[PDB]
């Protein structure tokens, strides 16, 4: 099975062209942790710690172009489906995991093996290595999980607000001609003030919540990384 | 977190000093160190071996997490059923009076 | 000759048409399998020995040297002897692209020429059946062409209980 | 540089006289890190000939130390001359790049030809 | 003519081997009896006995790829492993 | 200029694209059948008498 | 990132921009759409189908 | 030697629709190369405008699109459904009546969870046709 | 019901069907075809890395000896959990 | 001076980008693609019917069926199928006709 599809970004697309044929400033970055990872002076690392600014950069700009968009009524999030967002998570995280792997410098495992030598290494620190094994995995999983639920229940919420809105809208607004307007009247001030709300809400959300699935990535980063004092 | 130096020769302790399940398996008991993990956990956690320990649970996980879980999920035998269909080893053989093709020569 | 591009045909109409596998080309394959496991064990080995073969010396000493883990005092023994073997005589020790190719380069020949003449054998094997997949491996080696549902064209044994298909 | 079709009719015409040269000159070049590497191990520094390790502080990854495992033979003046040593050099850049095109043909078989 | 049962309360007490087959032949006895009614009307076999083919095609298919496992050493260490008199006596009280 | 000139021509064919995709283009898979296909089978064998 | 550009004071200064004379333009779209649903679908003249309780999309999806 | 790997390599001249790309590219920086529109990860300018033109027009084309492409979908079975269950069946009625059911589709919508249930639930004692009419 | 089939993609355009049996036989036949030449040594990388894992796979699948039963791939109902067939 | 992102085109950059600078995550991308490809390939005509179409599967016309006549009959024309052969009916051809001329 072959299916043909294209993504809900072709204007998005023209605009993108249109407006960057020349060249512009860019100071406002949604996850700018990526840029500073060291913060204390003459400290520096071999390891190539920058290679994830472009990902990043490319990730929060194509996931910014699709959730923020989403607001928009009949806008679709092409992408939102929960194996897919996997496989994206899988993607990132796993190639990090393995570009550490590859190094082939086994001691880079040690602080795995949690505790110091007075805790008895079968009985608790064993066991607290194979339980922070598995939280590196579930942190990628946790990761994918909380993109994908977070949209889909702000959507589904804006969905059935939107719906109850347009009925009580078109199938009771005669009530502002009867003596009942006052009713009426409050109900359309509190659906006009709970959909400025959510509509700030989930405003808030999306950014908030790509910063977070860049922050995942960057802590797998610097769970590994060892810095160099200059002398 | 912090950088990560080998002990030298001389701040290594002895073999004798590290401790099984039990006890320690000093002389008339060293080849049963062979044998106690528990041991070789202390005694590698002693050396500053750790990595013994830790890279081989992680490498397991990944290992599971990429490839065996999926090969499991899709291609592992699950449980028999109580009622078995055996083979009768009945099928394949040429019949009876088949003239099969002569091998290249 | 390349046995690999005939036999992927018949390996794929096997696995469609695994119904009529006897026992016999289950054997043949559990062989191939043996022998596959051979090969790798065979060619880990050979790898390993040219890796320590052209390790330094400075390699060697703290690979071999002490402390020791166990401290039983077999395991010091081994390590001296291994280690007094390899820095008694010169050895060529390169570095870099160079024992990347000694290393390597004898491995893999070994483990593909060894994988390549087994596929050969193989092949032989299931020219030498007498089943339903000989003659189909047969046909293939004479005419080129896989000829599919060839077990109910010439009417391959079945059990007792599904021989009504045949009754015609 | 970009290719040209003029360099392409150049290095063709060339070709097998070129791969002589190359084959006389690697003769001559490994004449003269035989002689060069028979002087390291035997009159070098105890370091350099046993390649001693020096790994790096954070990773724990070897790498040549300029200290250890580079030495600078002053007597090799007696046994290899200067134009010798200055062949060696261009022969083992020329070694290098023949090395890697005699790898990818190998590895592709016929398909390297383009 | 009569069509086997291929229920699933039938089928659920019935080896893999048996179900594949009886689903094949219910197959050929439709092909067949669809071609016997194209032949008493005259009109081609081919515009008409096209999707009772393809059923017998791909019941074939699902037909030819089982083969039984054979009963030999490992095979039967496992059964005899997961199918303890434990677990036989649990299966036994189980109602479902 | 060379980059002015790409996006120029990327801007039109987009456009055009867009129009096609959002004014244009049927929905596959309709259920009355008026509009877009139903899906068809590809890599059929052709002239393999002994595949069947 | 809304940093800056024309702001209309008023409603009556909206036409002094394009932009914004296409923005009330769709605004007016976007309300005046709602009286015409009133109007439409609460109209006297409009009836049920006879036929709804033949099919619902309650029975498809259950 | 066949294809060049620098973007040096010209294929056009300089001048080659200069007039046309000079009106698209005054068309892209009026608006944008302005210190006030600075955008958040190249996605939101800070142009006012830019969100007041790009909303509706984003709006109008995706309903368009839903309106003309996607819900039609379903006005069409519930119609095919509910009158006949075959499109000839439907093609039978006048336009006049495929407004009406097409139109009550529509009230279904607006109510969807918070309108009346008769309009799907038959009542006890109705004599309207059930589901097993044309069956 | 409704709500969730908001959350689908609205650009579809075809679907294509094709049998595992079938491209895989045409990329078999193609394989085949590139690697077939003379001047492509069956000790190539190249040969190997095409033939030897494809190879290995299918013996896999040949050795196997499964005492449960694994319902076809393609059958025309996959949905009925009480019907393997 | 030379550059990559600004001197070479955009093939060549996309194989320099892939290659030297993220080839981990190239490799990882496509091990996903061909497992994606190899394991999450296929729909059953029940999951079709179940799932696969907009507003509901059509049985009033039944596309499948359709489909796969014309699957089964270009493939039998194509492919010169004889399909009254015994295997295809579990019969002889005198038995068929025996039985036409029975129905
Ligand atoms: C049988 C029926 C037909 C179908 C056959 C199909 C065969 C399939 C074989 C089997 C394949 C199995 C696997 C399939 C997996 C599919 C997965 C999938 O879809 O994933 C979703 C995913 C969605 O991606 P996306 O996010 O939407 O972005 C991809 C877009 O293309 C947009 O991304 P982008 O913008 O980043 O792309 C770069 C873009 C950058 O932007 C641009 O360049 C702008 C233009 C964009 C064009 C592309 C968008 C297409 C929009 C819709 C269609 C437009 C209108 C078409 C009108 C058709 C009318 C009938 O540049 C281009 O697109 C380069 C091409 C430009 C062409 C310009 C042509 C100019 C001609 C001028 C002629 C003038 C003549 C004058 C003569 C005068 C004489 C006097 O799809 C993909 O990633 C691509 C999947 C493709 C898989 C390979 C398929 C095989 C190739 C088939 C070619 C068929 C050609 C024959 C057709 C003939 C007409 C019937
Ligand atoms: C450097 C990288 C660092 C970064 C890592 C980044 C990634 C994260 C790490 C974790 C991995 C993530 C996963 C990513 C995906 C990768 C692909 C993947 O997972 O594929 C698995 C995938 C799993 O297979 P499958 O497709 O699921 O199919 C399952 C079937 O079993 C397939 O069947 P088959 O026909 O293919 O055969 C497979 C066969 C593979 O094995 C063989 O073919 C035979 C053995 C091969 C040996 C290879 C050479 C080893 C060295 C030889 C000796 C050297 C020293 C010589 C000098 C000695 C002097 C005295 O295995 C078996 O079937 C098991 C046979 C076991 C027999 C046991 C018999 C009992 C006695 C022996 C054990 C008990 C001894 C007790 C002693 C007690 C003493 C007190 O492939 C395989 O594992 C098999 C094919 C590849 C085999 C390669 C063999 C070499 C492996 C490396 C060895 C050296 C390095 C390790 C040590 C390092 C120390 C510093
Ligand atoms: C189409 C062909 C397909 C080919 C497929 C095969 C794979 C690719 C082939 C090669 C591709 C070309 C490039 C390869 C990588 C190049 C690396 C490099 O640049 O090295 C430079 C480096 C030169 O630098 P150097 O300064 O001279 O020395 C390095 C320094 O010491 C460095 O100093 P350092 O400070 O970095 O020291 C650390 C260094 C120290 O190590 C070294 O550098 C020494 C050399 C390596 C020794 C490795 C052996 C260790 C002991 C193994 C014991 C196994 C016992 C098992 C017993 C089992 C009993 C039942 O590294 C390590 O510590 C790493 C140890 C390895 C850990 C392995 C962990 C694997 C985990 C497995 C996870 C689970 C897997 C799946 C499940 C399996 C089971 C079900 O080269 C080497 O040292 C040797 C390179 C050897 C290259 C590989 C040769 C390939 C031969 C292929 C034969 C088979 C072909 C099959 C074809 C099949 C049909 C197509
Ligand atoms: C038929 C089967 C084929 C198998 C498949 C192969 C697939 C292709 C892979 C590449 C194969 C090699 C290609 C030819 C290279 C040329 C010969 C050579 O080594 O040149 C020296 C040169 C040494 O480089 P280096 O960096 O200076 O070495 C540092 C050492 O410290 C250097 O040591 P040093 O500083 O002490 O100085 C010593 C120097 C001093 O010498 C000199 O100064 C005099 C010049 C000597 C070298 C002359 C080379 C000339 C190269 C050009 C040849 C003409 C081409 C003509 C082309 C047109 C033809 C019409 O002499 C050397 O260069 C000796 C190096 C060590 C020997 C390496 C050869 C080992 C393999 C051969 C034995 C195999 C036996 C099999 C037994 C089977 C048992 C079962 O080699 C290279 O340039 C390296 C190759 C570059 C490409 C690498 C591609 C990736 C390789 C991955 C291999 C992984 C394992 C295999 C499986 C792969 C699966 C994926
Ligand atoms: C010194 C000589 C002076 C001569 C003076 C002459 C003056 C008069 C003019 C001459 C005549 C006009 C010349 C051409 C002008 C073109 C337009 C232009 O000016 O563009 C600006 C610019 C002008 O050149 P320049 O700025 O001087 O220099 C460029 C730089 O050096 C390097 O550029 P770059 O690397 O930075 O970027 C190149 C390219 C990146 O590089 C590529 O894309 C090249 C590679 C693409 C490969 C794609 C196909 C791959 C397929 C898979 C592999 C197949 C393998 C098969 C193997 C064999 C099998 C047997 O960039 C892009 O993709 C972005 C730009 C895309 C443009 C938009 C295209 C769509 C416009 C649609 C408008 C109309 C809409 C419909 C209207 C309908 C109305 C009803 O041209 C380009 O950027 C070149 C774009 C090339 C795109 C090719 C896409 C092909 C897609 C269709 C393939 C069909 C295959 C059919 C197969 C069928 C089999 C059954
Ligand atoms: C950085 C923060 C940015 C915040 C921006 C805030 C924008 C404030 C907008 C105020 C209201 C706008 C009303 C528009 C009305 C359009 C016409 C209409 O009918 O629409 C009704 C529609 C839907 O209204 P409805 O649901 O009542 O529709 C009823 C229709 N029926 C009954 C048939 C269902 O209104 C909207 O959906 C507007 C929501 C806007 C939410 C904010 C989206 C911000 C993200 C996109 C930014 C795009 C910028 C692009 C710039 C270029 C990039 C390169
Ligand atoms: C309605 C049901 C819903 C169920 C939902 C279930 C969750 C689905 C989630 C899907 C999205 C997320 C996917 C993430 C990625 C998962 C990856 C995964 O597990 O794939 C494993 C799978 C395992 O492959 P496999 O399944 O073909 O395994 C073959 C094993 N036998 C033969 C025994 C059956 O990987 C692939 O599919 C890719 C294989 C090809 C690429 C790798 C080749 C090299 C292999 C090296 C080792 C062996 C050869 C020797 C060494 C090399 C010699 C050259």
């Amino acid at each position: 099975m072959f299916l043909f599809f294209f993504c809900d970004l072709f204007w998005l697309r023209l605009l993108l062209c249109m407006y960057y044929c020349v060249w512009s400033r860019l100071c406002f970055i949604v996850y700018f942790n990526c840029l500073m990872l060291i913060f204390d002076f003459l400290l520096f690392c071999l390891f190539d710690l920058y290679l994830f600014v472009g990902l990043c950069l490319f990730l929060l700009l194509w996931f910014m172009l699709f959730n923020l968009y989403s607001l928009i009524l009949y806008y679709c999030i092409t992408y939102l489906n929960l194996y897919l967002l996997f496989c994206i998570v899988f993607l990132l995280y796993i190639a990090f995991l393995f570009l550490f792997c590859f190094l082939c410098d086994f001691f880079l495992f040690n602080n795995l093996l949690v505790g110091d030598s007075f805790m008895d290494v079968f009985f608790i620190r064993f066991l607290l290595c194979f339980l922070e094994c598995f939280s590196l995995l579930c942190r990628c999983l946790s990761t994918f999980l909380r993109l994908f639920c977070n949209l889909l229940s702000s959507h589904f919420l804006l969905l059935m607000f939107f719906d109850f809105f347009y009925f009580i809208f078109v199938f009771f607004f005669y009530g502002v001609f009867c003596y009942w307007f006052i009713l009426f009247i409050f109900v359309f001030c509190f659906c006009l003030l709970f959909y400025v709300f959510l509509y700030l809400l989930d405003l808030f959300a999306a950014i908030l919540q790509l910063f977070i699935f860049c922050n995942m990535i960057l802590q797998l980063i610097m769970d590994f990384l060892l810095f160099l004092l200059f002398v | 977190g912090e950088l990560f130096v080998r002990p030298k020769l001389e701040e290594i302790p002895p073999a004798d000093q590290c401790r099984g399940f039990f006890g320690p398996l000093n002389d008339s008991l060293k080849f049963l160190r062979l044998l106690d993990i528990k041991w070789m956990m202390n005694r590698a956690v002693a050396m500053r071996r750790e990595y013994l320990i830790a890279t081989p649970t992680l490498f397991t996980f990944i290992w599971m997490f990429t490839w065996k879980g999926a090969v499991i999920y899709f291609w592992g035998d699950r449980a028999p059923p109580r009622r078995m269909d055996w083979n009768t080893e009945e099928t394949g053989r040429l019949p009876l009076g088949f003239k099969p093709t002569p091998a290249p020569l | 000759t390349k046995y690999e591009l005939k036999m992927q045909y018949f390996d794929e109409w096997m696995i469609r048409w695994r119904k009529f596998q006897t026992e016999s080309d289950w054997e043949i394959e559990k062989g191939r399998q043996w022998w596959r496991r051979f090969n790798m064990a065979v060619s880990g080995a050979l790898f390993c020995g040219l890796v320590l073969y052209t390790s330094g010396t400075a390699t060697l000493k703290r690979q071999y040297g002490l402390p020791h883990f166990f401290d039983i005092g077999v395991d010091g023994q081994a390590k001296e002897t291994m280690l007094k073997t390899l820095t008694s005589r010169w050895r060529y020790t390169p570095q870099g692209y160079g024992r990347v190719l000694i290393t390597g380069v004898p491995t893999y020949i070994l483990f593909v020429t060894l994988e390549h003449y087994r596929e050969r054998r193989r092949m032989q094997q299931y020219l030498q059946q007498n089943t339903v997949f000989g003659e189909q491996m047969r046909r293939l080696l004479s005419t080129g062409k896989i000829e599919e549902y060839l077990p109910v064209n010439i009417k391959a044994t079945l059990p007792a209980s599904q021989q009504a298909i045949y009754n015609y | 540089m970009q290719g040209s079709w003029s360099v392409l009719k150049k290095n063709c015409s060339n070709f097998f006289p070129g791969l002589l040269a190359f084959a006389q000159q690697t003769q001559e070049a490994y004449g003269i890190w035989l002689r060069i590497y028979n002087r390291q191990q035997k009159y070098g520094p105890t370091d350099f000939v046993e390649q001693s390790e020096t790994f790096s502080p954070d990773y724990h990854k070897r790498f040549h130390s300029q200290d250890k495992n580079m030495w600078v033979d002053k007597e090799l003046c007696t046994e290899v001359s200067q134009k010798e040593v200055a062949r060696l050099m261009t022969y083992k850049l020329d070694m290098w790049r023949m090395a890697h095109c005699a790898g990818a043909l190998l590895a592709t078989g016929g398909y390297a030809i383009p | 003519f009569h069509f086997h049962d291929v229920s699933n309360d039938a089928i659920k007490g019935m080896p893999p081997s048996e179900a594949l087959h009886k689903h094949l032949e219910n197959a050929q006895l439709a092909h067949r009896i669809c071609l016997a009614k194209a032949l008493k009307a005259g009109e081609p076999p081919v515009e008409k006995c096209a999707l009772t083919w393809g059923e017998v095609l791909i019941r074939y298919q699902a037909w030819s790829e089982y083969r039984p496992p054979f009963q030999d050493s490992v095979a039967q260490a496992k059964y005899k492993k997961y199918w303890s008199k434990k677990r036989q006596e649990e299966d036994d009280k189980n109602p479902f | 200029e060379i980059q002015s000139r790409k996006k120029y021509f990327q801007t039109l064919g987009y456009l055009v694209a867009f129009i096609y995709l959002y004014f244009l283009m049927p929905k596959e898979k309709s259920f009355s059948g008026l509009s877009g296909p139903d899906g068809h089978w590809i890599m059929l064998p052709k002239g393999r008498p002994e595949l069947f | 990132m809304l940093l800056g550009g024309f702001v209309p004071r008023r409603f009556s200064q909206f036409n002094r921009d394009p932009c914004w004379m296409f923005f009330i333009f769709s605004v007016g779209f976007w309300l005046g759409e709602y009286p015409a649903m009133m109007i439409k679908y609460n109209a006297r003249d409009l009836v049920y189908d006879p036929h709804r309780y033949v099919w619902s999309h309650h029975d498809d999806h259950h | 030697v066949l294809f060049s790997t620098y973007r040096s390599s010209r294929l056009v001249s300089k001048e080659f629709l200069h007039g046309p790309v000079m009106r698209f590219r005054a068309l892209g920086e009026y608006y944008f190369q302005r210190a006030w529109n600075g955008t958040l990860n190249w996605a939101l300018p800070g142009e006012y405008r830019l969100y007041a033109v790009m909303i509706p027009f984003i709006y109008f084309y995706h309903r368009w699109h839903n309106d003309h492409t996607l819900d039609r979908d379903h006005v069409e079975k519930a119609m095919i459904m509910r009158w006949g269950g075959t499109l000839e069946d439907v093609r039978k009625l006048s336009a006049k009546d495929q407004l009406r059911v097409r139109c009550f589709t529509d009230i279904e919508k607006l109510y969807s969870a918070y309108g009346p249930k008769d309009t799907y639930l038959q009542p006890p004692g109705d004599t309207l046709p059930g589901k097993d009419f044309y069956r | 019901s409704n709500p969730a089939d908001h959350f689908r993609p609205n650009l579809k355009a075809l679907t294509l069907y094709a049998e595992r049996q079938h491209y895989v036989d045409r990329w078999l036949h193609v394989k085949e075809r590139w690697l077939a030449p003379w001047y492509l040594p069956w000790w190539s990388p190249l040969f190997q890395l095409g033939t030897w894992y494809s190879q290995r796979s299918r013996n896999l699948f040949l050795v196997e000896n499964h005492l449960s039963y694994r319902p076809y791939k393609f059958r025309r109902n996959d949905e009925d959990r009480n019907n393997p067939y | 001076v030379y550059t990559r992102w600004k001197c070479d085109r955009l093939p060549v950059f996309q194989l320099k980008l892939f290659t030297q600078e993220y080839p981990m995550h190239a490799a990882v991308g496509i091990f996903t693609i061909i497992f994606l490809w190899k394991h999450m390939s296929h729909c059953s005509e029940e999951t079709e019917r179940k799932y696969g179409w907009w507003a509901g599967y059509p049985y009033w016309r039944d596309p499948i069926a359709r489909r796969n006549e014309t699957k089964y009959k270009q493939m039998i024309i194509n492919n010169d199928v004889d399909i009254t052969h015994p295997k295809w009916t579990g019969c002889s051809v005198e038995q068929l006709e025996e039985l036409s001329r029975v129905v």
